[PDB]
């Protein structure tokens, strides 16, 4: 082990998530989408224990979608992340905790700013210019500490991400089968389906 | 708690409390729906007893249950909110378990079941 | 701990040492191990102090309630209340109790409730860590229907031996005499019983 | 295993059942558990079967050597002392439990030895899983001054108790009789009360039932 | 992970009328993974046959050890080792390793070149001798083999009949065991000649 | 156990072995590892025999209930999610199952879901499951094309279970074969490995590590 | 620590004929190396022409048989005396077993009767309710001894037609009740020889389109 | 989670031609301390049944109360409580077996092994065993603890199968019981010279013998035993 | 096991019961626990039978070598050899030995070597699992300079109490009398000592 | 866990061995040669525990080379492999066994046959048309059971391997960084040094 990275540029948040699903000695799948859209301007990626992962994401998805319809309104990224943190904080002391770590990337319309939150299974939340869960951060935080600028464009961010994915392919012991990359800005969430050989 | 029966049968075979419930609907503002060839339209009348209202924030009578289904009513306004909430919950739950939004018939069967339950 | 109860001609006597330890430290050298649960029903406690105090307190509560409603409880009734508590809670109790009482009809009686929660009616009983050293001696020296002063002596000799060998036992020898007369507390000091 | 030793007025007898097991499975239905230490000193073992065999043979070997060096008949108290010191040194790890018996120029002797190296002397003894069933019989019927016949009967009945009642024991009764007068007499399958009944049917296959892929003659000599 | 179970294999041996047979499976696995279809478990020193089940490295090592020792024996005694004698050699060679034993269940089969009487024996891993006159079984399907043999066996079978019995004992035992099978060879041993046959069997 | 399912041009091949074991004991050679839930839905079983048999039979019940309730056949997605959600309720209690839910509906097309007792649920075109999975994968993956004929796809499935039955000590017995179409499962027979191995060796000229 | 499970030994065997079925079991009940009883039946007539055995830990076996006999009683009450068919019994027993999935019955169970068409039927369960219909099955302590015999003598496995160079197999015929009882008796005398937990007695229950018939044979008592 | 504290060793029993015999010694042990000596472990229920109990003595005393309550309760609104609706050995047994099995199934056992002996109302002998696991079995002879290993082999020499039971007299059977008790006193370190014995007979009813003692013990041969091998004096 | 040695006017007496148990099974009901290491130097063994037999044998060998080179060893000397063996191999031994011997200069002497391998010269000593039950009794009834019959009685009573309470003790009571006179073996049976 | 594959065609033996060396969370080398030449016609490949691996291989190499120079003669593959086996079998029972698995591929010039021996750290030896150590065998054995023919050319053997590698790059969790391939035939040992982007 599941790569989950995030970088916040000037006008968007970019999420990249590995495609592999591995059980034991077999890669069962190489196109896994470790993502749920929570609302048209908020995306969540996740990694952790086998079943908990999707169950948690979908449960969160159901809850935010419920709010949207009740209020005919879209919760801010900050609100969704607080909501998510609290669910994890409760879970950590329950009978069987959710073992899931998440990235939340959102575009806030009230402020017109991208926002990236990193939350681990304990309910530790932080807002970051860039983040990662698992081992991948052991490579990417230092790379980005060097190459990252606050005023990068979306295309600059995608280059910076290409650099991170290169580093991981070179140094990480596991084959994670490339990533799926998603951009979240004012015009919503879109997938860059060309990254495998871009 | 308190579960003393209030809705029971009349000598001639009606459930009085349900019948009087229909009376509350009769005195509620009017609502109408008609279906086109490729659409459906919902119409409602707003009362004239008080006219210094703020329309921005006053709950309107048509409600989204999901992004593809709507609900309007006639009768006790506060009563309708309990139904709209449960229907919204059910609709998310159905997307969660069956991986598909509800059919309009499904959602109706569901609301109707809630209503029926509250008669017995 | 060394504790015993002995039936004699006119009733029953309970005796104990007065040492409580936590490890090799003597936490209390003057403990009172003789515990009244009714006027003429007493017990000696061994095992966990917390457990046996909590039990003795509950029994005392039950016997007061019993007396209010039905009159003086028999010693058997007392023993049965202890047993119920000990048996039913055997999995979080470390309690060995000896119950001793006097009444008019049944005279002096002794029951021992060891670790299991079993009950045993006996002419005399010994218990506590120190008791293992006096099995031989007590069996050789006990007789039924002894006089008061003979019985006081038997307990005195018995427990001085128990104290001599067991490091957990010691201090003063306390006793309670239970008869028609009456309730009498006796105490005996090292300087006396060590010279026996 | 059930093994016994019984002293009578002019000698000592030993007996054993003939079942060896491997957990719940019977490996050998007629194994010999009565070993010879020397012509007139015999031995029954229980526990690790390889250990009782090996320890019996090592000591038997050395006892022969001792006997040649000393020009004397071997003594039971020597088999005993060599067995016990060997076992002790092995702190239990050589798991042999033995009833050792024999006659020698000083008389008849009956001993037991345990894996850790302790020994005991008696008039009647039993070892192994059937030990308790055997002892019930010994304690019920043994008396001082048994004739040779009575002792063979007692010993044998005691093994029987083991065979029927102990699941670790079965098949047959082997006896060995050591009398002060004469030679030791090994009496193999003294009793055989467990003959397998005639099978209901023969399972002889018609020839050519088994499919063969290929065949060849194998070379023995050079 | 118990060493007598890592590789899988069975060996069985039966006596018949003036003959003996010894049969074995050919599987060499590593836990679930079958590795080789040609791992024979039967060997012969002069007219004396040895089959060995258990840890495969020890099976090889033991064979090489007994080749060695029967070669020297032949050079000093100027005659081939006999089954009875070899049995003792197996037994004490195994016992020599009492506290770091070879993880094996060896089986001996042969006819006495002097007396002409058939002889089989088995051992546990520390040399204890099982001295049966009818059959001896060994390996990860030993329970099944005891089952087949006790039912199928009868004394005084002619060589061609004995071949049927031992093959059918082996095959049906192998088939109720996950770790044995994948091929079988049967040796029919007559004083005079030795025929070795490969059996056709389920390859699962 | 080895079980597989793959999608191709002409639908779905489902293939399973039939061996049951306890430890190294072979418990049965004739066990049924496919459950015919309804005429358009199949379930495959690996792991705990009881766990699998019990919960997939139960899944059949829940699927029938959906039909009565909704006057329509349950989607592959929803049938798989029922079993997924059940199993997830039991997480950490020691349920042991690896499972494929395979079927056709008009709305979905031919669909495979893999579901296990850890709660994983994945949609995909190719799955092999059980102790023999890697063996099945080796043959299957190296000869798989989308455009395989029905005849070839049936053969490849058959040939992949045989591969695994041969190498994996815990697979074997027989192959049970299924084709799932628009119309939609068809049973293509039980094939004993006893005969199938020799026949395939002969006709294909493969299995050269085998004497005979 | 308290261990809620034990092991009572014990071996059972089911064979299905064409229009009959049998269920056999030895009558010996053991604990460790001791014998509890030489005659304690463990094959039961459950009514509706169904026989049952649950072998292993005898307290769990008894509990299950009781519980199932009770199922049969309540089936009559709630379904207007309908006969409980063998396949329906099987499915039911699966729910009984699987109901205790997280505190199982330590039994391997076998039932035997006739199916809807009057064909002999045999069903066998693992301890947690996995089940199958089979032509025959051995369960319990000596199962690993007896099953392969059955594979060979009931389903003619590995037997080829003589001379066909192994292609034509011995064709799978049906066996008479006489032939079946022969195999049963032989299977058990075999198992008694090689397994220490098996012996004393054999009780066979035969089921036909006229009810349930009992047969008994002495087994070796060692 | 529980462990026996005060215990009491074998209970042994057999059927003879007309009834049953059961015996048990009078000791309650506290590990290796022979602690209490007047302990009765034979429990008569009605006059056609005796329950013999070994194992934990606190649990034994609990099962005494249960059996007394059972007699009280069967008498309630039952005019035939001392005739046709008297408690039978088989009812007492089944009840106890049920309790035993339920308690083990709750992971909280009654730490005992129990033998129920008596004669049914149709004259049939009843002899059955249940223990802390709810395991039950029946046999012409039955014993718990050491008695299983040492008394059974002796008792089985007398009654080896069903067909031996019309052939065994009260006298022969009681002789075998008394002798087996002596063997247990010889070899079981948790036993006692004092025991009780009960005969339940289809003609005689219930004879309950108390304060029996092992007699005719052999100890004389001990004077000849010196050392542990070589020592002569 | 219940063992003791008692000095008296004319020498020393050793006493033991005759029971060996493995668990609750009595492996030997007539064991002889009185062990000769020299004409008038005997011991009693408790702990592992393997361990105490091996030790006794080595001591015996050692004392035979000593006699050959230097004359009868003293009882202290015998105790010193036992002690050397016990102390030096304490880590792999479970050995509790009571050594008793008669000597002309020294008369009767008793040494006890407990589990550590320490040595203690005492007027009398008791050991084995059974001895706990008789500490009080023995301390109450022992006097110096008792006559032969008094000492036989003191040991007879003491051991019978130990046998009554200890499940690991039983059988016959064996004694060895060691005086100038000589060596005398005594035996007392259950029917005899249970009454006492 | 290192891929160690061996296939024996008609006139040669081919060994393929992974290039990755990974410790913990890092791939330290992507070009490791997991092979030692034992003599001009005998090559050994090895996998297992970190230090043991090369130490054992170089030790075997010294010993064969010594024998070569002392007899001015090359030991047969069969003889080399018996030596290796016995070495492992002695080691397995020593104070700290060698944890090393090996493939031995050689061309026997006296016989004119290629030969492949598989030996595990226990000293388990077997001669095979194809072999593998570790996890990789769980994929390749069945693949080769199907596609392998006894009379293939060296060129066909190389295509058989391409498949084996491809399958392992699809289904194995870890990135083994491709393989080094070597052929042992009548001429000797050469490296097919162009297999990864081939
Ligand atoms: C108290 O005794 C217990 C308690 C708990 C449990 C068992 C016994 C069980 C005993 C038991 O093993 N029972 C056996 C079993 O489940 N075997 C497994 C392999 C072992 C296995 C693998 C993974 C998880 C559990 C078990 C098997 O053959 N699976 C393939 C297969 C798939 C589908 C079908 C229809 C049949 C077979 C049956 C065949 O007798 C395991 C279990 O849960
Ligand atoms: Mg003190
Ligand atoms: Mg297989
Ligand atoms: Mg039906
Ligand atoms: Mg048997």
């Amino acid at each position: 082990m599941d790569i989950i990275l995030g970088i916040r540029v000037q006008d968007s948040v970019i999420l990249a998530s590995s495609k592999a699903v591995t059980r034991g000695i077999s890669v069962l799948k190489d196109s896994d989408d470790k993502t749920r859209q929570l609302s048209p301007h908020t995306l969540m990626s996740f990694a952790g224990e086998a079943g908990d992962t999707v169950q948690f994401a979908e449960y969160i998805q159901a809850n935010i979608q419920l709010y949207s319809i009740r209020e005919d309104y879209e919760l801010s990224p900050q609100a969704v992340s607080s909501f998510v943190r609290q669910e994890l904080a409760k879970s950590i002391r329950s009978r069987r905790p959710y073992q899931v770590n998440v990235l939340i990337g959102g575009y806030d319309k009230k402020k017109n700013k991208p926002e990236l939150y990193q939350i681990d299974y304990l309910g530790t939340k932080v807002e970051l210019p860039y983040g990662a869960h698992g081992y991948s951060g052991f490579y990417t935080f230092s790379l980005l500490d060097h190459h990252y600028r606050p005023d990068m464009t979306t295309e600059e961010g995608l280059d910076l991400l290409k650099l991170c994915v290169q580093e991981l392919e070179k140094r990480m012991p596991m084959d994670f089968k490339g990533v799926i990359v998603k951009i979240v800005d004012k015009d919503g969430i879109r997938q860059v389906d060309d990254f495998q050989a871009q | 708690g308190y579960d003393r029966a209030l809705s029971i049968f009349s000598p001639d075979g009606h459930i009085f409390q349900v019948e009087y419930a229909l009376e509350a609907v009769k005195r509620g503002t009017c609502a109408v729906g008609v279906k086109g060839k490729n659409c459906v339209v919902l119409g409602c009348e707003r009362r004239s007893t008080l006219k210094l209202q703020d329309t921005r924030i006053t709950p309107s009578k048509v409600s989204k249950i999901d992004s593809h289904v709507v609900l309007s009513f006639s009768g006790l306004n506060a009563d309708s909110r309990i139904l709209i909430e449960k229907a919204r919950v059910e609709a998310q739950s159905h997307r969660l378990t069956l991986e598909d939004p509800v059919t309009v018939e499904y959602l109706t069967r569901y609301v109707a079941g809630v209503q029926q339950r509250y008669t017995q | 701990t060394s504790i015993m109860a002995v039936t004699f001609k006119d009733g029953v006597i309970l005796g104990a040492d007065s040492r409580t330890t936590t490890g090799a430290y003597i936490a209390n050298r003057v403990t009172d191990k003789l515990t009244r649960v009714h006027d003429k029903i007493w017990c000696c406690r061994s095992g966990s102090a917390a457990d046996t105090q909590a039990i003795a307190d509950i029994v005392q509560y039950h016997l007061e309630l019993y007396t209010s409603q039905y009159g003086t409880p028999s010693t058997e009734t007392a023993a049965s209340v202890f047993k119920e508590l000990c048996y039913e809670n055997k999995d979080n109790l470390t309690a060995g109790i000896i119950v001793a009482g006097y009444d008019d009809k049944n005279k002096g009686e002794v029951y021992t409730i060891p670790l299991g929660g079993s009950v045993h009616k006996l002419p005399y009983a010994i218990a506590g860590s120190g008791s293992t050293f006096i099995y031989g001696y007590c069996d050789k020296n006990f007789r039924e229907n002894m006089s008061k002063e003979e019985t006081v002596d038997f307990i005195k000799h018995s427990l001085s031996q128990a104290i001599k060998w067991d490091g957990s036992s010691g201090g003063v020898i306390r006793m309670v005499v239970l008869t028609a007369a009456g309730v009498e507390r006796l105490i005996f000091y090292p300087d006396e019983y060590e010279q026996l | 295993t059930t093994i016994v030793g019984v002293k009578f007025n002019n000698g000592v007898v030993i007996a054993a059942d003939t079942r060896s097991t491997q957990g719940p499975i019977v490996a050998d239905k007629n194994c010999a558990k009565l070993h010879r230490i020397s012509p007139k000193i015999w031995c029954a073992g229980a526990g690790t079967a390889a250990d009782t065999e090996a320890v019996t043979q090592l000591i038997g070997s050395n006892i022969e050597l001792h006997s040649l060096y000393t020009s004397r008949e071997p003594r039971v108290v020597s088999a005993l002392q060599m067995l016990k010191q060997h076992l002790f040194k092995y702190q239990g790890h050589i798991g042999a439990y033995l009833i050792v018996a024999g006659v020698d120029p000083t008389g008849s002797h009956l001993f037991s030895i345990h894996a850790h190296g302790s020994t005991d002397v008696g008039y009647y003894l039993s070892l192994g899983s059937g030990s308790l069933a055997a002892m019930a019989v010994l304690e019920s019927h043994w008396k001082q001054d048994l004739t040779k016949e009575e002792a063979i009967k007692l010993a044998s009945d005691a093994i029987q108790a083991g065979i029927w009642n102990d699941l670790g024991s079965g098949s047959n009764v082997d006896v060995c009789v050591m009398e002060i007068g004469k030679d030791a007499e090994y009496l193999r399958n003294y009793l055989t009360p467990n003959v397998r009944e005639e099978k209901q049917k023969s399972y002889k296959f018609p020839r050519g039932t088994t499919a063969v892929l290929k065949e060849s003659i194998v070379n023995i000599c050079d | 992970s118990d060493p007598s179970s890592i590789n899988g294999g069975i060996v069985v041996a039966m006596t018949g009328k003036d003959c003996v047979a010894i049969a074995c499976d050919l599987r060499l696995g590593s836990q679930s993974l079958g590795v080789s279809n040609k791992f024979e478990k039967i060997f012969h020193y002069g007219h004396v046959f040895l089959g060995i089940t258990g840890l495969a490295t020890d099976v090889t090592t033991l064979n090489e050890m007994f080749r060695y020792k029967t070669n020297l024996y032949k050079l000093k005694e100027e005659r081939a080792i006999e089954p009875e004698t070899f049995t003792q050699l197996v037994s004490s060679s195994l016992y020599e390793r009492r506290f770091g034993p070879y993880f094996v269940g060896p089986v001996v089969a042969g006819i006495n070149s002097k007396s002409g009487k058939p002889f089989i024996a088995g051992f546990d891993l520390i040399g204890c001798i099982d001295e049966a006159k009818d059959f001896i079984v060994s390996g990860t399907a030993s329970d099944q083999l005891f089952g087949m043999c006790e039912s199928l066996y009868e004394p005084n079978l002619e060589p061609e009949d004995l071949f049927e019995t031992i093959s059918q004992a082996l095959l049906n035992a192998a088939d109720r065991d996950a770790l044995s099978g994948w091929g079988a060879v049967v040796y029919i041993i007559k004083k005079d000649e030795v025929v070795k046959r490969y059996l056709k069997m389920r390859q699962d | 156990t080895t079980t597989l399912a793959f999608r191709f041009q002409g639908g779905i091949i489902v293939a399973v072995d039939s061996r049951a074991t306890a430890g190294n004991w072979v418990a049965s050679q004739t066990v049924k590892k496919v459950i015919e839930i309804n005429p358009f839905l199949l379930g495959t079983m690996a792991g705990g025999a009881a766990d699998c048999q019990f919960w997939e039979t139960w899944l059949g019940s829940q699927c029938r209930l959906h039909e009565l309730r909704e006057k329509e056949r349950i989607s592959v997605a929803a049938a798989s999610k029922i079993l997924s959600n059940l199993v997830y309720q039991y997480k950490g209690a020691g349920l042991s199952m690896g499972t494929m839910i395979c079927g056709y509906t008009r709305k979905e097309g031919p669909t495979i879901y893999y579901v296990d007792s850890d709660g994983t649920r994945l949609k995909g075109d190719i799955f092999c499951v059980g102790s023999g999975q890697t063996f099945a994968y080796g043959v299957l993956d190296s000869n798989y094309k989308w455009d395989l004929s029905v005849e070839d796809a049936l053969y490849l499935g058959k040939r992949s279970i045989l591969a695994a039955a041969h190498r994996d000590a815990y697979s074997g017995g027989s192959v049970n074969l299924y084709h799932v179409t628009e119309d939609g499962w068809i049973y293509h027979g039980n094939h004993d490995v006893g005969e199938l191995f020799w026949k395939v060796k002969e006709e294909e000229g493969s299995f050269n590590n085998v004497i005979g | 620590q308290f261990n809620p499970y034990g092991d009572n030994g014990g071996t059972i065997l089911g064979i299905a004929g064409e229009d009959f079925a049998v269920l056999a079991g030895d009558t010996r009940n053991i604990t460790d190396y001791s014998i509890n009883s030489r005659y304690e039946p463990k094959v039961f007539d459950c009514g509706d022409n169904i026989v049952m055995s649950a072998n292993g830990f005898a307290a769990d076996g008894d509990a299950l048989v009781k519980r199932f006999k009770n199922s049969v009683k309540w089936y009559h009450f709630d379904h207007n005396d309908k006969k409980l068919s063998i396949n329906s019994a099987a499915r039911n027993i699966q729910h009984l077993l699987y109901g205790k999935r997280f505190f199982p019955y330590y039994v391997h169970t076998i039932i035997a009767g006739l199916d809807e068409d009057g064909k002999g039927a045999v069903y066998s369960f693992d301890p947690v309710g996995s089940y199958e219909r089979e032509q025959c099955r051995a369960g319990g302590a000596a199962a690993s001894l007896i099953m392969p015999f059955l594979d060979n003598q009931v389903n003619f496995k590995n037997q080829y037609e003589p001379g066909t160079n192994g292609k034509v197999k011995k064709p799978l015929k049906y066996l008479s009740v006489e032939e079946v009882i022969k195999l049963v008796r032989d299977s058990f005398t075999s198992a008694t020889e090689r397994h220490i937990q098996v012996g004393d007695g054999l009780e066979i229950l035969i089921v036909t389109k006229d009810g349930v018939r009992k047969e008994f044979y002495e087994l070796k008592r060692d | 989670t529980q462990q026996p504290i005060v215990t009491g060793t074998s209970v042994i029993s057999m059927k003879y031609d007309n009834g049953v015999i059961i015996a048990a010694d009078n000791l309650g042990s506290y590990g290796s301390l022979l602690r209490f000596n007047g302990v009765e472990r034979l429990i008569p229920v009605g006059d056609n049944t005796v329950v013999g109990i070994s194992g934990d003595i606190s649990d034994m005393q609990h099962i005494e109360r249960l059996l007394k309550d059972l007699v009280t309760e069967n008498a309630y609104d039952n005019p035939l409580a001392d005739a046709e609706e008297a408690l039978e050995p088989s009812y007492i047994f089944e009840y106890l077996a049920t309790v035993m099995y339920q308690r083990r199934s709750k992971m909280n056992p009654l730490w005992n092994a129990i033998i129920v002996a008596g004669v049914q109302s149709n004259g049939d002998q009843f002899l059955r065993y249940v223990n802390l696991l709810g395991v039950t079995y029946s046999s012409p002879t039955l014993a718990t603890g050491f008695g299983a290993h040492m008394a059974n082999p002796l008792l089985r020499k007398v009654v080896d199968r069903e067909s031996d039971i019309p052939k065994t007299t009260v006298q022969v059977a009681e002789e075998a019981i008394v002798n087996a008790m002596r063997v247990l006193y010889y070899r079981d370190a948790r036993s006692s010279r004092n025991f009780s014995l009960a005969i339940i007979d289809k003609n005689t009813g219930l004879t309950f013998k108390k304060n029996l003692q092992v007699e005719n013990m052999k100890w004389d041969f001990a004077k000849d035993i010196k050392g542990y091998g070589t020592q002569k004096i």
